Order: structure tokens, then C-alpha cells, then sequence
């Protein structure tokens, strides 16, 4: 969706994309 | 829109499993967020889009829950953790924020 | 860094107004808003108004009425907010918030905090 | 400490079908999905099909899509797996394959292996 | 779709040292490849994932490097068990795509 | 195994052109482009322009833009320059930069750097001439960067100096050496001075008496 | 476009203390940051990315934090092996913005100078035009001055100095002051002398001149 409070934008040097094999927030 | 929290009031020994309700009452996506304030001071931010994290936040809190049904949960406690939790909705212009929530200890 | 510090708090007499207004420094406004959110002692937090950059949405919380008029200072990046017809229920403790989620993480730039009275 | 056990295999003319599905003990079915991998009899690997957690997300291979199908039963952790117009190359052993990578050490788990044989 | 190629399934070595082999993509894959071994009657096991990275429980002598194009694997400290084939794999995806194997010998 | 490599780069005289190739090795240029940094002898950083891939948009930097074309090739993966009317402060190091950032982590290759200079001289070869000890070495009119100099063939010889060359007056640079040596064992040992110089091969050797 | 800017440009602390540099933006940069890092006679390397994450490899003391246009970075416990120079990356579009590169030393007790005898040169002179060579070695701290005096005159515009890098053992410098005069000019004339001058020094010296030997 979209909200007022998030604005819609992707910087071109990053990807934006999660592996579903990985799970996040992890390093 | 009226949202409500459960557990009013929780205890826990020294590392345990806690479990916190925040079910809302309308239907909104995934839109919420959980703030922590300590006593005489002001909240803190603690994770967004109901799963994701915060910088420099101990990998302990995982939030998880969709669509309706919300949950929050921390592996193990620690003297340190103790504080109020409010659930929170930004959805839209407005915000409206939870009922509260309290975490003590006992020995 | 970014900071928020607001002022106006003291007693007041029952009955009559009161100015409250909030200093922003550290950055420049004209992005996407500000929040006023208030806590009575011993309870929870309570959300109060809104307003955006200009003219814009001015919605308020259905417990006060529009006797809350809130609005931004067309030189400076600064924002008004007149107190009247005051209750004995109405002390507080009042904060200054502006949150706005974006493309690379948070960001949520907590107030201070002022106290607010009323009493004889 | 999980463990993984498949049953079927036997012989079976060309065309009919067959039964065989590795149910799931030791651990509960929760988020991600489920592999089969062939092996044909001295050559190399090669991976067949997929299914996701809950129905979702099913892809086959170039060589075997249109004629599989692959469901999970309602309330039971087990897979279930249909052919249907066997023919000859495909005699193999037939493997059960559960991998993901969270947090720690990678977790996989590899099942025992049934014989399939097609022929008259 | 995305095929693996591997080095010459030929591999000879006299319990040497500096054994190399290659497995070139044809897309842009990052970072993500394991390698598995195979005993010749067993099931398949793990050696390393995200390549450039270790796993717990080898006798270290493995490892790796690349980026979207190649991807090597060395011993440098080829005992004699190590005999086996081993087996490229990328995931990118729901699904795998393993790649044809390499088979290891000594010479005598 | 990424190789980044380029070459070129020469003596150019005011008012010519050059042309510069970084080519790519080791990967597919298929995504994202390829960047030029160039840093100044002994001064900070700065950017040029750069190229996305397959003849995208391209942007250039500010004091440079309107002088310089930038191009892709498609056989073979390759970045080319095409300069004209270069000045005298556009001499320096020219690197070949790329970098894109993915879920994974960081990526960035360096290349190795070419330095260009922009003059009206003639190469020459260096001079050495010897300092007395009542120990050094010296070079006069040497051009172009850089030089090497060596002692006794080899070896730190625990206290050796190599100061940085300084741009003496009309075109020509000029640099010292000088080696601490305890005030005993005097002419013992025979040292010597040896420079090598690349674009113009002298290889001479200077002995020094006391 | 952005402009940005290094408070400090120059840093002086001793071994296992805490150093700060800031990074201050123009209008507005989303948390989109990274600092680098160049030794001397290499390539640089990438430190830290996003402003808050480290890249693997780089040792656990190396932090910094993030905010709109006002970033910093902090070395905990600094060793005597980050001696270079830092720079204040950005990337927010199609292109990058370098900042202008701050410099970190160690610091220690201050120390003279050993100034040593000069040489005249007569193989110069045989070629042409004469040269002759002030040297100093082993100083602390760099902030010093040369000037000469033939037959007691100042001279203007004449000469060029040159000053190693710091030592990497003794964490000391050096200094090496020349003159270019024409061959007549060094005909004439019979006494010339190097004075120098040091903050670590009680009182000027004075060296002079050996001419025939």
C-alpha cells in the first residue's frame, strides 16, 4: 500500500529485495 | 478506533518467555510499532512495520503477528528490562496510542 | 544534531488561557509535520493534534474540541498552540514529537517535556 | 535431532502411478518449505519440485512440469506427491530436503532414499 | 534460466596439495552458492555456504571467493579422505540448481 | 578474482588528447557502472564523471563537463575518455572505481592508477652528482616521475632518508638522499648510489670519497 | 549539489585515546554515508557503510553514529597502526561527493634536533650553477624555520624546503632547505651560514662554512 508518512523512492546503488531462504535482522 | 491491550500487568523470574496481546479492532495492514519508556523519561522506538528491528536494539526482542492479531516476545528478561510497553498505530495522518502495559521482577 | 525544546509552562488561574508554543533548531521544516502528545500523572499517553508544513489537515483528538487551535509561524519554524477554558482534569505533562518513516530506516526525535497545572 | 522416512517405491508399468511422501516427525512444520531432490543412478543431482508453508509457491522442473502434483494435507505435517504417465529415464532415488539459514549455523536435513523402477 | 559449469570431472592428485576447482554462472548471482560432498554410498553433506565463509564441524583446509562470475574451491592438504565428488548449488530462489559434480582421485 | 586494470597514459603537451582504457576481468559487466576518481599529486580526492551500463545516462562532474566523452564498448568489456584541450593543473592519478550495494553486504573494486602529466619539457635523464662528508647522494634535471634510489644494493641499511621530490624552478624536478653513518669505520664499507629512472633508462652509478 | 566539510584537519593524540571527526552535510542526506580510508602509496579501503553498520574485517573499534547532516566517527584505544588519512563519502544518486581528508598522528615528548656539517659542492660548480644543502635531522614537533645569511643578507623568494613523512620507529621528522645562486655570483663573496630556528631549542645555532677542504 502507501501512507502519508512514508515517502515512495528507491536509490539506484541499492537493491531492494529479501531472500526468502534468509531470515533478516541478522549480521 | 479503539485499541486495547491484555495483559495488563505481567511478572517473570530471571529469563523467561513473555508474551504481550495487541489486538486492534479495525482492519489495517502491517502498521504498528512498540515503544518503552522508563520511568521519568521519554519513549524510545523500538521496532516498525510490526516485524522489523531498530539500530542498536539487543537481538532478544522479536516481534511477529499479522493483519489483526499482534504478539511481542523476548527470550530471556534480565534485570535490565524493566519498564512499561505501549503499542502504538500510524496509520493515516492520526495516531492513537495503546493502554499500557507493566513488566516487574520478583525474587 | 536535532533537538526540540518548548516553554511556556507555570501556574495558572482557573478559567484562563494559556500560550504554549515549540522551539525547532537543528534542521528546517517544510518536510512533514509535528505532533503534540501529552501524559497525565501516573497514566498513559495521549494523543492531542497534528499539523502539517502550511495549511493542511488540523485534526484533533475527540476529547477537546476546537477550543485547540494550533498553528506554525509563517517566518520562523516554529509552532502555537493556545490553552483555554481550562479543567481541573487538564494537568499534564506536555511533549513535542515528529516522526516520518522514509526509504533507509526511523526517525523519531523525542521532546523534553513541560509541566502544566491547575490549581488555587 | 530430527529425522526424516520415506515410503513407496516398487515396480510399475508404464503409465498408472504411484504413492510415496516423507512426513515430517521429530519437528514442527512451521514457515519455509519442502524439496524433493532425484539422483539418477550415476549421474548427478537434480531438483524436481517445491512447496511452501501454508499452499502457496509451487514451482516444478522443465522436464516434469505438467505431469506432478504436490500438496500438503490440512492439520498433518506430510507431503504428498502424484505422478501420473510414467515412462522410462526416470528410474532414481528420491530424497526428502528441508535447509534454511536464520541466525546460528545453517540447519538441513537429508531423508534416508527410496528406489523407484520402471519397466514391464 | 541459470545453468552451472563446473571443471573437467577428471582430477588427479598424489596427496599433493593446491587441488582448484571452478564453477562459472551465466547470470548475476551474489554471494550466494554452497558446495556440497557426496560420499560415494551416502547422502549428500554441507561443506560451506555464502561462499567466502566457513561451517562448523570441517577440518578446516576449505574455502572460497568470488563475485557473480566464479567461485573456486581449494584443499591445499589433501589427506586421503577427501575422496568424493563434490557438487556446486545456488539459491537465489524457491529452488535449487545443482551443477554436474567433479570426481577426485590419486595417482599411483 | 576481480583485475580491474587500465592503461595508457603519457606525456600529452597542452592543447592534445588522450584516450584511456579500464578493461574488466574477472566479472560481467551487466549491471550497475563503472565510476573515475582522480586524485591530485598530494591533494584530497575528487570525482569525475561516470557511465551507467549499456550507453545509459551519464553525468559529468562540474569543472570538467562540456571537454570530455565517455563510452562503453560491446565486444569486449571496456570503458573508454576522449580529452581535448587539457591545462596545466590537470595533471594527476586517474583510478577506476565501481561499487553497488546489495543485501549482502558491500561490493567495491579498486583499479591500480596511471599518472598523466601535462607540460612543455623533453625527457631527459637523470644527473647524479655526490655529496661530500666533511654522506648523500643528489639528482638535478630529471624528468618524468618517478625515480627509485637504492644503497649498497640492497638493504634498509638501518637509517636511510628519502626525501619527496620537490618541483624545481623551470621544469625540471630535483631530490636528495642522505644516509646517518656513525662517526667511526669511515670509508670501510664503500657505499654507493644507484637510480633507476623508467621512461628513459640510465641506470648510472656514482661512487663517493671522502 | 552537496558540499561538505571536516571540522578538524589535523589530529595530534598519544596512544589509547579517544579521537572524534565530524562530517556536516549541506541540505539533506538520508542516513546515507560511508567513510573511507587511504595509507600512503595505496588504494583506499571502505570502512563503515549506511553510517552505522561495519564491514567485516575491520576491528572492533571502529564506531561512529548517524543522524540528518551531522555525522562522526570514533576510534577507541587507538594502536599505532591508523596513521592515515580519512575521507566523508556520500552517495545518494547517480554520482559521489568526496569530502576534503583529516589527518591522525601520535604524539610524545618533545626532542632537538642533531644539525649536521654542510658540504659545499665544486662538481657543480665545474658544470654550471652551484648548489649547496641545510639539513637537519631527527626534530620534533615539525613547526620550524630556516633562513640564511651571506655576508649577513636576508634573501627573498629563492628557496624551496622539503619534510619527510613521520617516522614509523621513533615517531620523529627531518628537514632538508637548498639554494640555487649563479656562478658568478659565487665568485665573489666569502661567508655564508645556515640559521636555524626550533620552539625545543633554548637559543639559535650557528653552523658555517669550510671552503677549499
Amino acid at each position: 500500500n502507501a501512507n502519508p508518512n512514508v515517502d515512495p523512492n528507491a536509490n539506484p546503488n541499492v537493491d531492494p529485495n529479501a531472500n526468502p531462504n534468509v531470515d533478516p535482522n541478522a549480521n | 478506533i479503539q485499541m486495547t491491550q491484555s495483559p495488563s500487568t505481567l511478572s517473570a523470574s530471571v529469563g523467561d518467555r513473555v508474551t504481550i496481546t495487541c489486538r486492534a479492532s479495525q482492519f489495517i495492514s502491517r502498521w504498528l510499532a512498540w515503544y518503552q519508556q522508563k520511568p521519568g523519561k521519554a519513549p524510545k522506538l523500538l521496532i516498525y512495520k510490526a516485524s522489523s528491528l531498530e539500530s542498536g536494539v539487543p537481538s532478544r526482542f522479536s516481534g511477529s503477528g499479522s493483519e489483526t492479531h499482534f504478539t511481542l516476545t523476548i527470550s530471556s528478561l534480565q534485570p535490565d528490562d524493566v519498564a512499561t510497553y505501549y503499542c502504538q498505530e500510524y496509520t493515516s495522518y492520526g495516531r492513537t496510542f495503546g493502554q499500557g502495559t507493566k513488566v516487574e521482577i520478583k525474587r | 544534531q536535532v533537538k526540540l525544546v518548548e516553554s511556556g509552562g507555570g501556574v495558572v488561574q482557573p478559567g484562563r488561557s494559556l500560550r504554549l508554543s515549540c522551539e525547532a533548531s537543528g534542521f528546517i521544516f517544510s518536510t512533514y509535520g509535528m505532533h503534540w502528545v501529552r501524559q497525565a500523572p501516573g497514566k498513559g499517553l495521549e494523543w492531542v493534534a497534528v499539523i502539517w508544513f502550511d495549511g493542511s489537515n488540523i485534526y484533533y483528538a475527540d476529547s477537546v474540541k476546537g477550543r485547540f487551535t494550533i498553528s506554525r509561524d509563517n517566518s520562523k519554524n516554529t509552532v502555537f498552540m493556545q490553552m483555554d477554558s481550562l479543567r481541573a482534569e487538564d494537568t499534564a505533562v506536555y511533549y513535542c514529537h515528529r516522526n516520518f518513516y522514509d526509504g533507509s530506516g526511523p526517525f523519531d526525535y523525542w521532546g523534553q517535556g513541560t509541566l502544566v497545572t491547575v490549581s488555587s
